[PDB]
RNA sequence: UGCCUGGCGGCCGUAGCGCGGUGGUCCCACCUGACCCCAUGCCGAACUCAGAAGUGAAACGCCGUAGCGCCGAUGGUAGUGUGGGGUCUCCCCAUGCGAGAGUAGGGAACUGCCAGGCAU
RNA sequence: GCUCAACGGAUAAAAGGUACUCCGGGGAUAACAGGCUGAUACCGCCCAAGAGUUCAUAUCGACGGCGGUGUUUGGCACCU
RNA sequence: UCCUCCUAAAGAGUAACGGAGGAGCACGAAGGUUGGCUAAUCCUGGUCGGACAUCAGGAGGUUAGUGCAAUGGCAUAAGCC
RNA sequence: GGUUCUCCCCGAAAGCUAUUUAGGUAGCGCCUCGUGAAUUCAUCUCCGGGGGUAGAGCACUGUUUCGGCAAGGGGGUCAUCCCGACUUACCAACCCGAUGCAAACUGCGAAUACCGGAGAAUGUUAUCACGGGAGACACACGGCGGGUGCUAACGUCCGUCGUGAAGAGGGAAACAACCCAGACCGCCAGCUAAGGUCCCAAAGUCAUGGUUAAGUGGGAAACGAUGUGGGAAGGCCCAGAC
């Protein structure tokens, strides 16, 4: 229902393949890229998986 | 002296719990009966546990010796 | 001892029957009063149990604990099973060697309808 | 020279020395010499420390060595190429984690205790201290 | 390092240098110092008498005329 | 009778307890009986002085929490491996 | 409906072992006898048969008993995934998971079906 | 019917020398030298048993420990 | 060349001129099946007979065995008849 | 060894197995092109899974310390003859208690990873099958788990990730592999990352508290010392201490 806005703040270069796939599963492409996603527990876990390179404004 | 070995056998649990199978599809390869032959599961001379009915695998700790059994529930 | 020895003699065939999933007929001989039962594959409830300890079979026999009383018990469980629709069973020695009273019971029940 | 009388295998892996220690509280004697550092104690080191300790006091007192080497360390002979198999057992060491009480002692006043334990710790490659036996 | 069950050498009285060998060997024996040249003073070593004395009262090609081996 | 002030451990776990022990306190647990055991944070220097006496464990203690006073006996103590420090103490109620 | 007992189980030690006590109407057990059905690598010990004269002594069931066994918190510790940092063959920090041992304690099993005896 | 065991077996059937040597390559790989390392080598320091007529530390230092240098022989094979 | 363990990081796999062993078979019964059975050790006795045979009881509870290495199994025994 | 005009798109491997094979090659793994097809695939959450690693532990296999103990043993009290009492001044199995250790120990046991199922979001189908074309099988450093080595190496050999290879730009003076970061092209436009803000040299002689006397900063150990800052307690002491 309620959506949430997520941006990328670090490079996905030296990152593990899990984190590459996680950023893809968020839809982020660039640093500073921002997307808007349904605020589901799956998404919140997908965020706290890469909580080091993503900034959230719920 | 040293230096020898033997090609690995690829033992193990090929099908885990909650895992649909076909009939005869092998579940566990092993040396001993570490995992015991439950219902709808055979035990080849290799002590290889295989399916006897298209179902879903299940691991249990049946018995007074707590030895692990492997049933297959035709679910 | 005696009891657990016979019980471990039985465990093999008992578990093999529990594997095959057959409605198994069980026999518990005893120096007096041979008993019999018929238990479903799940093994937590019986369907027929006609043993000398029932006063219906008590008087009608000389001594509970001979092959003749055993034959009467076999016929009794057979009749009650064919009443309960159970055509065939699988015999369980229950550790008792299929020789004397148990064989008498088994031959009796066999000739009395049960296809074991 | 401490040594495993009839061990099972002659050579064993190098392994690591991570973690803290278990022989941590003074168990037998009135006081002891805990290890603050981390490393190995060759049998020669344990022997020299025990001698420097049992001589500082006279035959008075009693000493417990709460360490035993039980790890064969191998070295290749001098001037050899690499490979051709593992080396040859040359000494035995006990891996010491911070907290392992190396030597316990009883029967002497704490003066002699501290003095002997300092004379001993001078012969060890690993930081040590002085601990008292505690209760509850 | 040791001679008898009693007398031994503490290596603090025995200096060794690595010099070049002789004879054949190629471009190795040229550079590489692979021969050992051992010197050992007796008059001023921790050896007993009847060892210092017995050496200095001998004529062996290893013993230099100055009591050094 | 050693009186020991205290405070309820706001958040508990390894990380919080390490922050605690870095803040010159340390955790302890009051259990024994039927009430829920009390998770306690409590100052380190005071208590490390107190435990130095051979009576600290033989006698009873008065833990103070929200005005409440608990008579306890120190059942078990987790000491630091090599430092003269305490990591944890099992205060058994009564 | 209550108790006792037997068979078959579920469950696999919070269920086992021990110590003390108790049980013989039914049951069970020990028991009697054995030319025989059958039986011993010798033995009617066991297995088997024909019976109950006698005893619960052993055995087994039941009751109590913590002396072990066993179960076992809560915290703390250990370890660790991911990010960061150090004083880097070892760690620390932010976070997520989080034991093991030990401690408090729990603990003298629970249970379905059928059958029998007793009370009813 | 094969220790085709060099065991996916090149033939049924095959050992050496070359400093008289030759060709194609390689610093993929040795000898010298440089390199990284510092076991070894050398040098210094800590402890102090003892020796030093008594007195450990004028001088020496056991059993042990901590380093430095990059003189040796090594290790690796990074340059040629 | 093949087998067993470890290295090997709790799926599989995984290298070293790494760490420890083995095989190139045996068996027509050492296989099938039915019935039956249950070890090592120690203690106490007991002809030689002893520390240690065989006999009995007990404790023990599989610490035995598994035709041959190691691992994994193995009391319904895969162990013994 | 050399292999010659241009642009656009994707873009690896230095691995497994076998090889008189090791610097070659072949299948496969990895790339590409074409077709076909399914939530086919990945990530997150939940659910079902088996382990025996880290850790731990010592019932097992060993190993180790201390103590209690004691069958036995061996001396005398012995001739106190069939038989046993004491002691051993001593020697100690087994067992018990307390302490550690293990790659080839496990009555315990994670995190992760992996397998399977479902659930939405997102991803240019990210997937699998076949067909055309290959290249490649000399890998390196760094992190993490290790063997080996000397808990040596820009050493070596494995597992896994990243990077270089095949990736330029900024930082670390200079410095393939480290940190930040993925260059389509142009701009005398802006915000930031690592890293920095006195001068070389863009940006703070910035603000508040502190510390350091060493140019520590801007190399290093055991160890040694009234160096100095702090914290917590103590000992003695105006029954006037040091
Ligand atoms: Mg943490
Ligand atoms: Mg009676
Ligand atoms: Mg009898
Ligand atoms: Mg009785
Ligand atoms: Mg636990
Ligand atoms: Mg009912
Ligand atoms: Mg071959
Ligand atoms: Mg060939
Ligand atoms: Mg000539
Ligand atoms: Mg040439
Ligand atoms: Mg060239
Ligand atoms: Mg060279
Ligand atoms: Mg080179
Ligand atoms: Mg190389
Ligand atoms: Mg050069
Ligand atoms: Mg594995
Ligand atoms: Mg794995
Ligand atoms: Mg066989
Ligand atoms: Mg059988
Ligand atoms: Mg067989
Ligand atoms: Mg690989
Ligand atoms: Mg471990
Ligand atoms: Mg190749
Ligand atoms: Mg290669
Ligand atoms: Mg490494
Ligand atoms: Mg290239
Ligand atoms: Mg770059
Ligand atoms: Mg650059
Ligand atoms: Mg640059
Ligand atoms: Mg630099
Ligand atoms: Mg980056
Ligand atoms: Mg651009
Ligand atoms: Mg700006
Ligand atoms: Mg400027
Ligand atoms: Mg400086
Ligand atoms: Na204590």
């Amino acid at each position: 229902a309620k959506t949430i806005k997520i941006t990328q703040t670090r490079s996905a270069i030296g990152r593990l393949p899990k984190h590459k796939a996680t950023l893809l599963g968020l839809g982020l492409r660039r640093i500073g890229h921002t997307v808007e996603r349904e605020d589901t527990p799956a998404i919140r876990g997908m965020i706290n998986a890469v909580s080091f390179m993503v900034k959230v404004e719920e | 002296r040293n230096g020898r070995d033997s090609e690995a056998k690829r033992l193990g649990v090929k099908r885990f719990g909650g895992e649909s199978v076909l009939a005869g599809s092998i579940i566990v390869r092993q040396r001993g009966t570490k995992f015991h032959a439950g219902a709808n599961v055979g035990c080849g001379r290799d002590h290889t546990l295989f399916a006897k009915a298209d179902g879903k695998v299940k691991f249990e700790v049946k018995g007074p010796k707590n030895r692990k059994f492997i049933s297959i529930e035709a679910e | 001892d005696k009891k657990s020895a016979r019980i471990r003699r039985a465990t093999r065939a008992r578990r093999k029957l529990q594997e095959l999933g057959a409605t198994r007929l069980v026999v518990h001989r005893t120096p007096r009063h041979i008993y019999a039962q018929v238990i479903a594959p799940n093994g937590s409830e019986v369907l027929v149990a006609a043993s000398t300890v029932e006063k219906a079979i008590a008087e009608q026999l000389k001594y509970t604990g001979n092959k003749d009383a055993a034959a009467a018990v076999g016929k009794a469980v057979a009749e009650r099973a064919l009443e309960k629709g159970i055509k065939d069973v699988s015999f369980d020695r229950s550790g008792f060697q299929y020789h004397g009273r148990v064989q008498a019971l088994a031959d009796a029940a066999r000739e009395a309808g049960l296809q074991f | 020279m401490l040594q495993p009388k009839r061990t099972k295998f002659r050579k064993m892996h190098k392994g690591r020395n991570r973690g803290l220690a278990q022989g941590t509280d003074v168990s037998f004697g009135s006081f002891g010499l805990k290890a603050v550092g981390r490393g190995r104690l060759t049998a020669r080191q344990i022997e020299a420390a025990r001698r420097a300790m049992t001589r500082a006091v006279k035959r008075q007192g009693k000493i417990w060595i709460r360490v035993f080497p039980d790890k064969p360390i191998t070295e290749k002979p001098l001037a050899v190429r690499m490979g051709k198999g593992k080396g040859n057992v040359e000494y035995w060491v006990a891996l010491i984690q911070p907290g392992k009480v190396l030597y316990e002692m009883d029967g002497v006043p704490e003066e002699l205790a501290r003095e002997a334990f300092k004379l001993a710790a001078a012969k060890l490659p690993i930081k040590t201290t002085f601990v008292t036996k505690t209760v509850m | 390092i040791v001679i008898s069950r009693h007398v031994a050498i503490p290596d603090g009285e025995l200096e060794i240098t690595a010099i070049r060998a002789q004879g054949a060997g190629g471009q190795h024996v040229n550079k590489t110092s692979t021969a050992i040249h051992l010197r050992f003073d007796i008059r001023a070593s921790s050896l007993p008498e009847y060892y210092k004395e017995r050496l200095l009262a001998a004529s062996h090609h290893l013993i230099s005329s100055d009591g050094v081996i | 009778m050693f009186t020991i002030n205290a405070e309820v451990r706001k958040e508990q776990g390894k990380g919080a307890s390490r922050r605690l022990r870095a803040a010159n306190k340390f955790p302890a647990i009051i259990y024994g009986g039927k009430e829920a055991p009390l998770a306690i944070e409590l100052d380190h220097d005071k208590v490390m002085n107190m435990q130095a006496k051979a009576e600290f464990y033989s006698e009873v203690l008065t833990i103070v929490v929200d005005g409440k006073e608990i008579k306890v006996k120190a059942q078990d103590v987790q000491r630091h491996p090599y430092k003269p420090k305490l990591q944890h103490i099992d205060f058994v109620r009564a």
